[PDB]
């Protein structure tokens, strides 16, 4: 259940980056 | 130094710590207490990762390679990636992160280019 988020906010982070 | 840190894992706080006195190189997160003790031998890592710098928090990861199932695509296209088996480890200190960043990434690397 929260390890699911964790891979989640690292593409989320990246997303922002990647603009 | 230049091997450890002190990184959380399995929701326990502890020491990441990578030995090359051994077959090759591991990484080893033990808990402060000592009692947990985690070892990743890099010959079965493809990759490592941490936090883009955008991000305050402080993560690596270990990714481990995978089946042969990098094969090529399936009957019906599938296109498929296939999916690693990766660590994750918390610290809270950027020259730790850089360091076990370079670290594990180097010693990977030397089974890559193999040199």
């Amino acid at each position: 259940d929260t390890q699911d988020d964790f891979l989640k906010w690292w593409r989320s982070e990246e997303a922002q980056d990647m603009g | 130094p230049s091997h450890s840190g002190a990184a959380i894992f399995e929701k326990v706080s502890g020491i990441i710590a990578i030995n090359e006195d051994v077959s090759p190189a591991e990484l080893t997160w033990r808990s402060t207490d000592g009692d947990k003790v985690h070892t990743v031998v890099l010959s079965t890592i493809d990759k490592l990762q941490a936090t883009p710098a955008s991000s305050e928090k402080m993560m690596l990861r270990l990714i481990g390679k995978v089946d042969e199932s990098k094969k090529r695509k399936d009957n019906e296209g599938n296109e498929v990636v296939p999916k690693p088996q990766r660590h994750m480890f918390s610290f809270n200190n950027r020259t730790v992160m850089d360091n076990i960043k370079m670290t594990l990434q180097q010693i990977i690397s030397r089974y890559k280019d193999a040199d």
